[PDB]
């Protein structure tokens, strides 16, 4: 492993060369445990606690988990206030 | 000793990681490790009122990390892997106090900045895998005492590819064209003031360019071109730091004129002179960064947490009379880049001029000249934060002084 | 028709106007979902409607729309599944066939007198040529075509206004508007808003045709010394005006921060004076009954735009005796002496 | 930052303009062949 | 197909077009295989004319019987690449296995169209929106059959149009090929405009023709829903099990 | 957000580019950025172990057994090699580990954020899924607000 | 032996269809259901992996065929290449923590999550298939569910970008039709299907050209080249987060495979004419699309197109005709599947808790979640290309292939190198702008009345488990370039002669 | 061949009227397209001394569940010493020119047998063929050296 470098300009070099690769098996076997880490957190941080999608916050307004509760809160929510809008109108406010 | 491991072998790669242990990497590593526990031991309490605590000493660990890993590398890849790396460790202290946005404004700019670098960085190592075909720091240095008696290669492509190798170390070294993210760099906490520069980050390009002087040496212009690029940031850094109200940006633009020096030195061709003044300089204002810094959290009781009022340098005036050590280190420091032979640092300047005068009647004199300037302003910022009253709680001044005197 | 569009155009004031067409448009056919494909600050008219159903912001008079937000229109008015349009964007071809893109059974419009509204007749099934070309200076009615063929006799009467301008609020908007007022020092019954200050700002709720139409500061500063205190607040249209508005006629007047037209109509249901000069705050007077007075540039122009001030009894319009918005100050304010109490 | 506003206004304008133009050709050759 | 019913709506159309496409076969294989060329190019005319303006009416039509009778329109002119194409370089085998596949996704189809008429009484195609909500088997049944009718997932439409567009490009029908492509993909708007309504719905985009759905005042358990589900298997898995139907349809190779 | 009544236009968009962040006039230093907070002697003790139980007990669903042997799925594994080589009995063992992790998943408690937002209405405890099978209570088509009471 | 890919392939469908009433009227049964069915799935895809896919030998591993019809010579051809076991496992992986992601939907979550695993079944069927036509099914049969996930879950404009994606895929996979039906028919003697057998043809140009503009036009869509790259913004922009992580992740990057599968190892020498032109239209590609990120005032069509952005690194390193640019090429489409998938996750997290789309609006945001601005700082370092992070190695292995080219010469290579290396300072420009908006500063207005809820775990997990193998390939490069170098030797073999 | 982009073929570089071939066949660990560099002949004497060096520093890879990324590092060093040889013996001083030509094929031969040593999986064969490789690796670096 050891090599004496001859090089003019500056010094010797006593390069080490410790050429190595992970075993072909054990590339497969930190997919393996990988694998299973992601199959454990899955179920177990599946099974937490889930503190934002669970209050009155976020379930409470619209929050069917999409994106666009927002912009059907915020496009039926004033036909809502419309409707009964029209319905006080009907008994004359 | 090139301690080289393998870390991808699938086709021509054969990629390394290893550690370079020449004289440089002693100095670099010594430079590196020293600065670091010390800004840490001042930072274990520069930080202690701070909320934003442990995330900073992560930067400061990583950034150790990548710095280290910077300075003790074998080939361009890992130079320019951790270059990277130091790069984001910039991105990170410099926007460490991420509410306020000019600090936001100021980190963007300064990763950009270290990317436009990096851009060189880039096409210039892979430049060099075409000229040589290395991805190493051992073969380069062997091939470039006969690469350019070649026929198949370019003098012009040689060049280029060093200039843009050059680009690199402009940005993080702050030179002339990618300058403007040093003194942005202010916003962020003084630590990184001693960290980013006046130390490791800002040696990351002197470290480039003195590793590589063996292939600099050799490409005709780009030893030129590296003279040319220190002497116009050292009128730049000079006339920077005449007039700069803020203290940090102020000892930035000194930091950023020195730098220009060892620039100015690396186009020398002085192997020597140019590392010798890295270390005074890293040791110089790092210990003018932290009595800076002593000034500003001593004068935080005073004017409550600005930074136009608790690193304004006009209004901090004296302060001989209320912290003394602080006044000490300070007029140690700035003695240390005045040249001040016996009792400071003038040896490593007398080399710079002294290697400069007998090289080319340009850039002497303007260097001498810019020296003359710097001893100016650094007089100036010490007369103007520690010698006379202290323009705050004078009496001519401050109305609530006067109303708090009399009772 | 059971499903019907609106295209209109312009912003707040002639979205406004336009709430007694929504209610022929309802008392026509009997159930129907009306909807509205205004622009920004025409939606914010919509709270005060009781009528319609979704009344989305497009900015119809874009001109060079985003190709996605255009097709994407354009499909969710084909996808909503129309029977009648109802533009009154002003626009011929290029926009007749936006109308036609709808799978719509009347494609209804407003036409230039010039040359950009030719081959629309093709796509259209009503014409319904215009004036000025800036159809908000034609001033209050503006829709008297499209008003008499909306309920043409065909089984029964036309009945073209029903008592124009009923807007409404509800609760929310009342109890919002209630606590703004009453962070100033107004009571629940007794003060008087405004809504005219010279500014630069899109929340003034003006028109397209006039330009000339929001008093200055000085000349308010004369009419508020002029004037007794009966608790005037002011309608402010940006946060900029307040130390403005201060720094000129006084600390202690009251400054009430509305961009809203539906907050401004809560304004005026609690009010019991106006002196608006020609904005939406006019017309929300002359809705639910407030006592207004109806400050102009110009008789003319105060005919265009009030032409019922004999009706409600209560809108003694006061216009400026030249042009360019100076009037006399004077009997305006024994006016509003007269009719506020 | 103008040369990003000006390259967002040449995708969403006219190379969006064209994809989206497709649909709305055949929107309009359907409805005018519709009503002919 | 507006006026007159659903049911004979679907029957005619199905049995009229079936029957004309036999005879678009047998009149014009027999005694006409001299002027083939121009025979060739009037069905080329006629059928590319026929993909493209049916599937392009289609989109536009607020109507469901008449955008179906379009859809008709452009699945029989995919028929007619096949009726273009010889018993050699791909034989009428894809065509007769075509019009298998047209009549089990068409009545399927009409089925539900018939059930949203049984139930409502209308057949305006606004009406649909919130039939998931309601009836989640009649929504299946209908989104299933249009998928088959466009052809994106492994059904009997899908792999009919393979059939068809294989034997017209082993033909060199590259024109007819391609356009029937195209008006697959323009086919493919139209019915997922179907589908966004009868699987979406927002409590006022519901219409009330829609909102009292009534299944529950019913007959008894129906044939409809007996040969409608025996309709929406035979668009689906017959594309899965093509090969026994093509080796049943390979084997017709006296039409001459 | 909710916005019951329609929303102020911003009538300054203060920039393409820039930030919604106030400028150095208004900034507080130290007090915004925390950058002179944390004055100590407020702070309190639970040193990482008294305050990584406090969270991992703050964030939790699971009981006795199911979270044992989710403590103790990892380390099989990684005593899976080091300790032995056994090769698809792993995979079958972590098989049966999400089967029953999903059986045990089929909770008592049925939560009613697990329900759609056209179930908030009120009084949503007096239904009961969580005990009725088969429950047959036909509320989920959500056309038209269903009197549940009952 | 075993039908592996078979089990593979059809357990999502086939185990989703056990959804047909099952009456648990939550989202809480059928979602631990398919997140059981999603783990064993991916079970499944590791024990065929570990077990029975020899990393070393530069063939058809895995190899199945069943008849399906016989005129069409139409097989079920399965088998796994190089090339193809790291988007197999991109593919598990990350449709795997999309359905996780997935957990708090609660719409209409019975349907879709089985529209989830219909996409988690014939995502794998497009990667598997050893056949033109079943790629082609695949193909489609990947259209209809993610359209009917992008319609009714998730986007403002979201139907509008449904109906542009569901038409421009159906619009493009006709000329992927086209390209099939010529290899098949017009190939050679023998009319053929499987790709084990076709891939060894003569093709003379006239025809290798045809196919390949054929299949070029089809897969520059879903890779998406410039020309053709208009529903990607709409697409993953006007989506949320679960589904569009797959639809960044894997979805992307198929086509980028067919450009490696179909479009360099069937037809090698239109591909040696064409990519000359795919090189120039790729250095295009980045500095366009990086530059078309900061005119997005939006925030999540500014990720989506940094996604066109780095899909150029692929399309250089596919028209690099080397084994570092393929390689290289690979590496990217792993690497940005994780990148992808993670960032348009952080971005729908932050729209959920925020609930502010633009980013003049939406300042500082970083004091309120800064679990979730940590991690979407550490992905964003992912994205620049920076080490430690699997787009730093991925990059620079595309630049390596650009510059030990033997198909260009100096004058070209100078310009690609420079083009491309402008694109690695465009991209921090729109990441750190994306960053100093919402997330930099201060809003005088949020002090304590809203007080947001920061990243819980589950979407802690989801950003961390990301990461790992970002950060794992980052330091150690061979967990990617180990498992397809030796077919990329096989696939250059024919181009070097 | 419109300068950029020379297109078609994509050729190797070729042989220079050498031995150094198989001749039942040119070579079984030629890779196809590595970029080795016109440095100049002290550059290619050079490089052969750093990639004998690396062969010769192979040690830590040899070993079992490893040969594949054996063969692959043995190819792609050995390419890059095959076009070394060819520059060296094609810049030769035609008396140095045919001993170490000679001594190329005595080492290009053992490259090859522990090419399908490595290749077949058997451990045994690859440490037996590498045992004298590795003297021939010392023998060639301290010729260069
Ligand atoms: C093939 C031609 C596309 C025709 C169908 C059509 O006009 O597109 C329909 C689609 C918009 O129409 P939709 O009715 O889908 O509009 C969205 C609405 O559902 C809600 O806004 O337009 C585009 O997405 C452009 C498609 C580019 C296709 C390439
Ligand atoms: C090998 C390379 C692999 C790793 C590359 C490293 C990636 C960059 C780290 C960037 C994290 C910055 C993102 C960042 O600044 O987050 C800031 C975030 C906020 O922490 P604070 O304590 O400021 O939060 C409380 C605040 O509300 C009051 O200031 O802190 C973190 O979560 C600490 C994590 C730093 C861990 C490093």
């Amino acid at each position: 492993a050891v090599m004496v470098q001859q090089i003019e300009g500056m010094r010797d070099i006593i390069t080490e060369k410790h050429v190595w690769h992970l075993s072909d098996k054990a590339i497969k076997n930190v997919y393996m445990f990988y694998i299973m880490f992601t199959c454990w957190g899955c179920l177990y941080f599946g099974s937490a606690k889930d503190p934002f999608y669970d209050s009155e916050e976020y379930r409470g307004d619209g929050g069917d988990g999409t994106g666009y509760w927002v912009y059907e809160t915020v496009c039926i929510s004033p036909f809502l206030i419309l409707l009964g809008k029209k319905e006080k109108n009907l008994e004359m406010h | 000793h090139q301690n080289v491991w393998s870390w991808t072998i699938n086709n021509e790669f054969s990629f390394e990681f290893g550690y370079f242990i020449d004289p440089l990497t002693s100095i670099m590593s010594i430079l590196i490790t020293t600065v670091g526990i010390l800004v840490l031991i001042y930072s274990d309490n520069y930080m202690s009122h701070d909320q934003g605590y442990l995330r900073f000493f992560a930067y400061m660990g990583f950034f150790n990390t990548s710095m280290l890993g910077l300075v003790t590398s074998s080939n361009l890849i890992q130079v320019y892997f951790f270059w990277e790396l130091v790069g984001m460790c910039s991105y990170l202290l410099i926007g460490f106090w991420f509410t306020r946005p000019i600090a936001a404004n100021a980190c963007q700019k300064a990763f950009v900045t270290n990317r436009v670098g990096d851009f060189g960085l880039l096409l210039g190592i892979l430049g060099l895998y075409w000229i040589t075909g290395s991805f190493e720091f051992q073969d380069l240095f062997e091939i470039f005492n006969n690469l350019i008696l070649n026929n198949r290669v370019n003098l012009l492509f040689l060049t280029l590819c060093a200039f843009l190798l050059f680009v690199g170390p402009i940005a993080k070294s702050a030179q002339f064209p990618l300058h403007v993210w040093l003194p942005d760099a202010m916003e962020g906490p003084t630590p990184i003031s001693a960290l980013i520069h006046a130390a490791t980050m800002v040696a990351a390009g002197i470290f480039l360019v003195a590793r590589l002087l063996p292939l600099f040496i050799v490409i005709p212009s780009i030893m030129y071109i590296i003279s040319l690029i220190g002497i116009i940031t050292v009128l730049l850094g000079a006339t920077l730091a005449l007039a700069q109200k803020d203290i940090k940006r102020g000892l930035a633009y000194s930091t950023m004129s020195q730098l220009g020096y060892m620039m100015l030195a690396l186009g020398m061709g002085s192997y020597r002179s140019a590392l010798f003044h890295l270390i005074t300089h890293a040791y110089s204002k790092a210990l003018l960064f932290l009595g800076s810094g002593s000034i500003i959290h001593s004068m935080e009781a005073i004017v409550g947490y600005s930074p136009d009022k608790s690193q304004n340098m006009i209004l901090m005036g004296g302060l001989t009379k209320h912290v003394p050590i602080t006044k000490t280190a300070f007029l140690i420091g700035t003695l240390s880049l005045c040249g001040i032979p016996p009792l400071a640092c003038f040896w490593s300047k007398d080399e710079i001029l002294n290697d400069s005068l007998l090289f080319s009647p340009i850039f002497a004199i303007i260097a001498c000249s810019t020296a003359g300037l710097t001893a100016f302003y650094m007089f100036r910022i010490y007369l103007l934060t520690f010698e006379g009253h202290l323009n705050t709680y004078f009496l001519n001044y401050s109305g609530k002084k006067s109303g708090s005197f009399y009772s | 028709v059971r499903r019907c569009c609106c295209v209109i155009s312009g912003g707040v004031y002639e979205n406004l106007l336009f709430f007694p067409t929504i209610q022929l448009i309802k008392d026509r056919y009997p159930g129907v979902q009306v909807d509205i494909l205004t622009t920004e600050r025409g939606k914010q008219t919509y709270e005060l409607n009781k009528n319609v159903r979704w009344a989305n912001v497009y900015d119809p008079d874009d001109h060079w729309p985003e190709p996605a937000e255009y097709t994407d229109m354009i499909g969710l008015l084909k996808g909503r599944y129309y029977d009648m349009v109802l533009s009154t964007k002003l626009a011929g071809l290029g926009h007749a066939a936006f109308l036609f893109m709808t799978t719509a059974r009347d494609r209804v419009s407003y036409i230039y007198p010039n040359v950009n509204s030719a081959g629309a007749g093709l796509m259209l099934s009503e014409t319904f040529t215009a004036e000025n070309t800036n159809l908000s200076e034609l001033g209050y009615s503006m829709y008297t075509q499209m008003e008499d063929w909306l309920g043409r006799p065909f089984r029964s009467v036309p009945r073209t206004p029903l008592l124009p301008l009923r807007v409404s609020i509800s609760r929310k908007v009342k109890e919002v508007v209630a606590a703004k007022y009453r962070n100033a020092g107004a009571v629940t019954g007794k003060f008087i808003v405004i809504h005219g200050i010279e500014s630069d700002s899109k929340a003034s709720m003006q028109s397209k045709g006039d330009a000339d139409s929001l008093l200055s500061l000085e000349k308010w500063a004369k009419i508020i010394k002029g004037v007794r205190g009966f608790k005037p607040v002011f309608v402010i249209p940006h946060e900029k005006e307040r130390e403005n508005v201060e720094d000129f006629v006084g600390d202690d007047t009251s400054i009430v921060f509305i961009t809203t037209p539906g907050q401004l109509a809560a304004l005026i249901n609690d009010s019991a004076g106006v002196i608006a000069t020609n904005t939406a705050a006019i017309q929300l007077a002359n809705a639910r009954d407030k006592p207004c007075i109806g400050l102009f540039s110009s008789e003319e122009k105060g005919k265009l735009f009030v032409p019922y001030a004999e009706e409600k009894s209560n809108c003694v319009i006061i216009a400026s005796k030249t042009g360019k918005l100076a009037d006399i100050d004077i009997g305006t304010v024994k006016n509003a002496m007269q009719v506020f109490e | 930052r103008r040369l990003a506003k000006q390259t967002t206004f040449f995708d969403k304008r006219i190379i969006d303009g064209i994809t989206n133009g497709v649909g709305i050709t055949s929107f309009f050759v359907g409805e005018v062949t519709k009503y002919i | 197909y507006e006026d007159s019913p659903t049911p004979v709506v679907a029957f005619l159309s199905v049995t009229s077009k079936v029957a004309a496409s036999a005879s678009a076969t047998r009149i014009f294989d027999i005694p006409f295989y001299f002027s083939s060329n121009e025979w060739h190019l009037l069905l080329e005319i006629l059928a590319i004319l026929s993909m493209i303006f049916g599937n392009l009416i289609a989109i536009t039509q607020t109507s469901m019987k008449r955008m179906l009778a379009y859809s008709s329109i452009g699945q029989i002119g995919y028929v007619i690449i096949g009726i273009i194409v010889g018993d050699s370089n791909g034989g009428y085998a894809s065509m007769i296995t075509y019009m298998l596949f047209y009549i089990a996704m068409n009545l399927g189809t009409f089925a539900c169209i018939i059930l949203f008429g049984l139930r409502t009484g209308t057949d305006n195609i606004r009406d649909y929106a919130g039939l998931y909500t309601k009836d989640p088997f009649l929504a299946l049944s209908l989104a299933l059959c249009l998928l088959s009718l466009g052809g994106l997932p492994p059904l009997a439409g899908f792999f009919g149009k393979l059939h068809l567009f294989w034997c017209g490009w082993q033909a060199g029908l590259y024109f007819l090929v391609s356009i029937g492509l195209l008006t697959s993909v323009l086919s493919i708007y139209y019915y997922l405009k179907i589908i966004k309504l009868l699987m979406t719905g927002r409590n006022q985009e519901i219409t009330p023709h829609m909102r009292n759905y009534r299944i529950s005042p019913l007959r008894s358990n129906n044939s409809i829903e007996l040969s409608m589900i025996v309709c929406v298997i035979a668009s689906t898995i017959p594309g899965i099990s093509m090969n026994p139907i093509i080796a049943i349809a390979q084997d017709t190779l006296f039409s001459f | 957000g909710l916005s019951q009544i329609e929303p102020d236009i911003n009538e300054d968009p203060i920039g393409q580019f820039e930030t919604n962040s106030i400028e150095m006039e208004d900034f507080k230093y130290g007090y915004y950025d925390g950058a002179h907070t944390y004055y100590e002697g407020e702070v309190q003790k639970g040193t990482f172990w008294g305050a990584i139980a406090d969270d991992i007990a703050a964030v939790d669903q699971t009981n006795g057994f199911q979270g044992l042997i989710s403590c103790m799925f990892l380390p099989a594994i990684a005593l899976g090699m080091y300790f032995d080589a056994p090769g698809e009995y792993l995979f079958i063992g972590a098989a049966l580990f999400t089967v029953v992790f999903c059986i045990i998943e089929m909770d008592k408690p049925d939560q009613p954020h697990n329900f759609e937002p056209q179930i908030y209405k009120l009084e949503r405890g007096a239904r009961d899924k969580l005990i009725n099978d088969y429950n047959t209570m036909s509320i989920w088509d959500f056309n038209d607000k269903y009197g549940d009471v009952w | 032996d075993f039908p592996w890919l078979t089990i593979i392939v059809v357990f999502p469908i086939s185990a989703g269809s056990l959804m047909l009433f099952l009456p648990h009227r939550g989202n809480k049964v059928n979602k631990w259901y398919t997140i059981c069915i999603c783990i064993l799935e991916l079970l499944l895809t590791t024990y065929a992996f570990c077990y029975n896919f020899k990393m070393d030998d530069p063939l058809i591993q895995l190899s199945e065929d069943y008849k399906w019809i016989d005129f069409f010579d139409f097989y079920w051809r399965m088998g796994i290449d190089g090339l193809s076991i790291g988007t197999i496992l991109l593919t598990g992986f990350i449709t795997t923590l999309a359905t996780l992601a997935a957990f708090p939907v609660t719409r209409d979550s019975r349907f879709f999550h089985f529209l989830m695993l219909a996409m988690y079944s014939g995502q794998i069927g497009s990667f598997s298939s050893r056949d033109l036509l079943l790629f082609f099914i695949m193909w489609e049969l990947e259209l209809i569910p993610v359209y009917l996930l992008l319609s009714m879950w998730g986007g403002k404009k979201r139907l509008y970008s449904a109906t542009k994606f569901i038409l421009y895929t159906a619009g493009s996979s006709i000329f992927l039709l086209i390209g099939v039906l010529g290899i098949s028919l017009y190939g050679s003697n023998e009319p053929t299907l499987n790709l084990e057998l076709l891939a060894n043809k003569s093709y003379p140009v006239t025809l290798e050209i045809l196919f390949y503009i054929g299949f070029l036009i089809a897969f520059a869509v879903k890779s998406p080249i410039i020309p053709l790259h208009t529903w990607l913004p709409d697409t993953h922009g006007e989506a949320h987060y679960s589904t569009c992580m797959l639809l960044a992740g894997i979805l992307l990057k198929m086509g980028a495979y067919g450009l490696v599968r179909i479009n360099m190892e069937l037809l090698p020498h239109a591909h040696s004419m064409f990519s000359p032109w795919l090189l120039v239209v790729g250095t295009i590609q980045i500095i366009y699309a990086a530059s078309t990120s900061p005119g997005q005032r939006n925030l999540k069509k500014r990720i989506a197109y940094s996604s066109v952005s780095h899909m150029g690194f692929i399309i250089i390193g596919i028209s690099s005709i080397t084994d570092p640019g393929l390689n290289g090429a690979i590496l990217q489409i792993i690497s940005h599947g994780f990148i992808g998938a993670a960032l348009f996750f952080l971005a729908g997290t932050s729209y959920d808790r925020i609930r502010l789309v633009y980013l003049d609006e939406m300042g500082g945001m970083a004091i309120s979640i800064p679990k979730i601005f940590t991690m979407f700082t550490i992905l964003s370092m992912a994205s620049l290309a920076l080490p430690g992070m699997s787009g730093f190695i991925a990059e620079f292995i595309v630049f390596f292939g650009i510059i030990t080219s033997q198909k260009y010469f100096l004058i070209s290579k100078i310009f690609i190198i420079f083009v491309m290396a402008i694109g690695m300072i465009l991209t921090p420009i729109y990441l750190l702008s994306m960053l100093r908006q919402m997330f930099y500063g201060y809003k005088l207005i949020n002090i304590k009345n809203f007080s947001f809820f920061d990243s819980g775990p589950r979407e802690l997990f989801l950003s961390i488990s990301i990461l790992l193998p970002i950060i794992g390939i980052g330091i150690y490069p061979d967990f990617v370039l180990s498992l397809a170098s030796d077919k990329v030797e096989s696939i250059l073999s024919n181009y070097f002669y | 061949d419109n300068g950029f982009w020379i297109d078609g073929p994509l050729p190797i570089p070729p042989i220079y009227n050498n031995i150094v071939n198989e001749k039942t066949g040119t070579r079984t660990f030629i890779k196809k397209g590595v970029y080795v560099a016109d440095i100049g002949t002290k550059g290619r004497m050079y490089r052969v001394k750093k990639n004998a060096f690396d062969l010769l520093a192979m040690e830590d890879l040899i070993g079992p569940d490893t040969l594949n990324y054996v063969k692959k590092y043995l190819r792609l060093k050995s390419t890059f010493l095959f076009y070394d040889f060819d520059n060296l013996i094609s810049a030769a001083a035609s008396e140095d020119k045919q001993p170490l030509t000679d001594l190329a094929n005595r080492l290009f031969d053992n490259f090859e047998k522990l090419e399908d040593a490595a290749k077949t999986k058997n451990l045994a064969e690859t440490e037996s063929c590498y045992k004298d490789t590795k003297f021939l690796l010392q023998e060639v670096m301290t010729r260069m050296a």
